[PDB]
């Protein structure tokens, strides 16, 4: 089988305040 | 008591793999056993072995080598129920039919399997013979089987074996179980070995038998059965060649122009009589030897297919190859020590003469007490 | 020339979403049941000193019914290799069709499309479906699915409906256990190399032939790995009343004399079953 990636969830925190 | 550590763990490490429910007989053996019930001589041998054992009468009784003063007839009522069940197994089947099915499967595959329905107290309620071709079993981790798988999808009743089952305070089980009596072979492998049945070493001769009988069928219908190959000449005026044919033809039994000479004026016709031997179609000489071998491998005197040979057939292949393994298998786990299943030898119609004479001569013996004169010819006490 | 008994097969089943749905057994192939639409309003807060009353408005009681559909197939042989084989095609094939039945049934009860197959609760699309908000990253508005959503989804079930389990492909549960907070810590199972709580206590039955939003476990999502918003992630329902699976007769296998032309012995198998969605208010769907 071809080498498949293993992307895992990122550094996920926020949904309501964008950074300046 | 039980050490639970047998040297039969050689096979689970590599040779086998735990928890797989392997079949007990190879499919090739199953199909070989199937067509062996259709072969003329093979089926004849199988039913002969079957009917002989089916004739014997059962009973439960005290065993002769009773050194166990603590008799294993735990209740003496389970023994009566066990007596009842040996004479009347599960409904729609009697003990005669059970003995027949057991020995047949023992002849074709070298195996015997059963099932019990002990109520709650060692009182066995019913017995069922188990179809050996499609029986799967699962081994433990150490050296032996735990349970039996019977059927592919719907029936999955993993009937536990006798070794692992809810036992009573005395040792008798309380729930159902199975037996799986096995015929030993080389290299041990008590349960992990190949089967031992006469069908192993009769494959070639039955192939020879069927091939020659095939030659018999083809050569029976296909060869001309006519005689008198009459041939004319090339100057015979077709229009009387029929007339000549009618003349020779009109002599059939009765003839009309019958039983009389055939007179032909000129033009010599030439007749030659065809032999048509047709008396060696089945190859008689290389046939009975094939019949003899696949009969000898089954252990039957050729004379059976004089009375001395019948007695030999009874006490050399029937008794210690079908009766003593079945009896000892049941006696192993169907009741406690001191009591076991017995069949009466005097129930054999051919052995009556010999039992009669040995009793008469022993009667003449004097330096022997009465009790040992009994046990040497049955008659416990 | 030393054939073994090794029978490496290496094929998988799913889990079974059968012990959840309410089970009912029917003999006839056409059953019928009643439904209470609404009790309706009866009686107002009338004034005093009024020798009168109001008839209100009576309720409604519907009468529904549903059939049972059949499932059958055919497989045959050649009767020549069947006699010389060192194995058993039959017992392998009988297991090979019932293997196809169990997976076709469970899948059909999920994704069944109307005619001659029980309407699955997925395609029925009357379960109220909840979709999650997307997140920001470097200005991009990729869709995502945080642990904050999962706790929000499970708790939003109405309490008076009863207890309700949840169903999801195991790849999302692996996505749950492998989340990280800001600095470096895992959200679940802090510092034990693995997070595996007793699922039966968190009311999470797991399966493997659900839409599986994280494609082949390769769609976590920071760049071009976004969850492709509009995908099923998990479901939750009081299954003992939200969906029923009916059963009439288990599988059978019957030789077909006729059609077997002395070369090709032909067996026949079939079974009867069915299902239908009950009150599809108990039960909600989560999506990206």
């Amino acid at each position: 089988a071809a080498p498949s990636r293993l992307v895992q969830p990122g550094c996920f925190i926020c949904r309501g305040v964008a950074v300046s | 008591p039980a050490p639970s550590a047998n040297p039969a763990k050689i096979f689970i490490r590599r040779f086998f793999s735990a928890g797989v429910a392997k079949n007990v007989v190879s499919y090739s053996n199953v199909m070989a056993a199937q067509r062996a019930m259709e072969h003329p001589v093979a089926f004849r041998c199988l039913d002969k072995l079957g009917l002989t054992v089916q004739s014997v009468k059962w009973d439960v009784g005290k065993d002769p080598q009773n050194t166990q003063v603590g008799d294993g007839g735990m209740s003496a009522s389970q023994r009566k129920a066990l007596q009842q069940i040996l004479q009347r197994p599960n409904p729609t089947m009697s003990g005669a039919q059970l003995r027949y099915s057991a020995a047949l499967s023992w002849a074709c595959f070298g195996r015997m399997a059963f099932k019990v329905s002990v109520m709650s107290d060692g009182s066995v309620n019913a017995i069922w013979p188990l179809g050996i071709p499609f029986l799967k079993q699962k081994f433990d981790r150490y050296g032996d089987v735990e349970s039996f798988q019977y059927g592919d999808e719907a029936g999955k009743e993993t009937i536990p074996s006798f070794t692992k089952v809810e036992k009573n305070d005395k040792g008798r089980p309380i729930k159902n179980y199975a037996f799986m009596i096995v015929k030993p072979s080389i290299n041990g492998a008590m349960n992990f070995d190949v089967q031992n049945t006469p069908l192993q070493a009769i494959g070639v001769p039955v192939a020879l038998y069927d091939a020659l009988m095939a030659r018999a069928i083809d050569s029976a219908d296909g060869t001309p059965n006519s005689k008198w190959l009459v041939t004319a000449s090339r100057d015979l005026d077709d229009g009387q060649a029929k007339e000549v044919k009618e003349g020779i033809e009109e002599t059939k039994p009765g003839g009309d122009n019958g039983g009389e000479i055939i007179f032909i004026a000129g033009t010599d016709v030439k007749v030659q009589e065809m032999k048509n031997d047709l008396s060696d179609i089945h190859s008689k000489v290389p046939l009975d030897d094939q019949a003899r071998t696949i009969a000898g491998n089954f252990g039957i005197p050729i004379a059976l297919l004089y009375d001395e040979s019948r007695k030999a057939f009874f006490e050399d292949t029937i008794e210690p190859g079908y009766l003593t393994p079945l009896e000892d298998g049941f006696s192993m786990f169907l009741c406690g020590a001191g009591y076991r299943v017995i069949f009466d030898r005097d129930s054999i119609p051919a052995l009556r003469k010999s039992r009669a004479d040995i009793a008469a001569t022993y009667d003449k013996v004097t330096f022997i007490t009465e009790e040992e004169k009994r046990e040497v010819t049955g008659w416990p006490a | 020339p030393q054939v073994l008994a090794l029978e490496v097969d290496c094929n998988i089943e799913c889990a079974s979403l059968l012990d959840l749905y309410g089970q009912i057994e029917v003999s006839r192939s056409t059953f019928t049941y009643m439904k209470i639409a609404d009790y309706g309003q009866l009686g107002e807060y009338t004034c005093d000193a009024k020798c009168d009353a109001e008839f209100g408005e009576p309720g409604n009681i519907r009468h529904l019914e549903g059939k049972t559909y059949d499932y059958r197939g055919v497989f045959c042989f050649n009767r020549k290799n069947l006699q010389e084989a060192n194995y058993d095609f039959l017992s392998f094939m009988i297991g090979a069709a019932q293997r196809s039945h169990r997976i076709n049934r469970n899948q059909a009860l999920m994704i069944g499309k109307g005619v001659n197959e029980p309407k699955g609760w997925l395609t029925e699309n009357c379960f109220p479906v909840f979709q999650t908000l997307p997140v920001d990253v470097n200005g991009t508005s990729t869709p995502a699915f945080l642990a904050q959503d999962w706790r929000r989804f499970v708790t939003s079930f109405p309490a008076e409906y009863g207890e309700a389990r949840s169903v999801m492909h195991q790849n999302v549960f692996g996505y749950l256990a492998a989340m990280v907070d800001a600095n470096g810590r895992f959200l679940f199972g802090d510092g034990d190399l693995t997070f595996t709580p007793d699922l039966v206590r968190e009311r999470i039955r797991i399966s493997n032939c659900l839409p599986d939003p994280t494609e082949g476990n390769t769609k976590g999502g920071t760049g071009q790995d976004a969850f492709a918003a509009g995908s099923f992630v998990a479901a939750q329902a009081a299954w003992k009343t939200a969906f029923y699976a009916v059963e009439k007769r288990p599988m059978f296998f019957e030789q077909y004399e006729g059609g077997s032309s002395a070369w090709c012995v032909k067996y026949q198998f079939g079974a009867e079953d069915g299902g239908f969605v009950g009150c599809c208010e108990h039960g909600r769907i989560l999506q990206i």
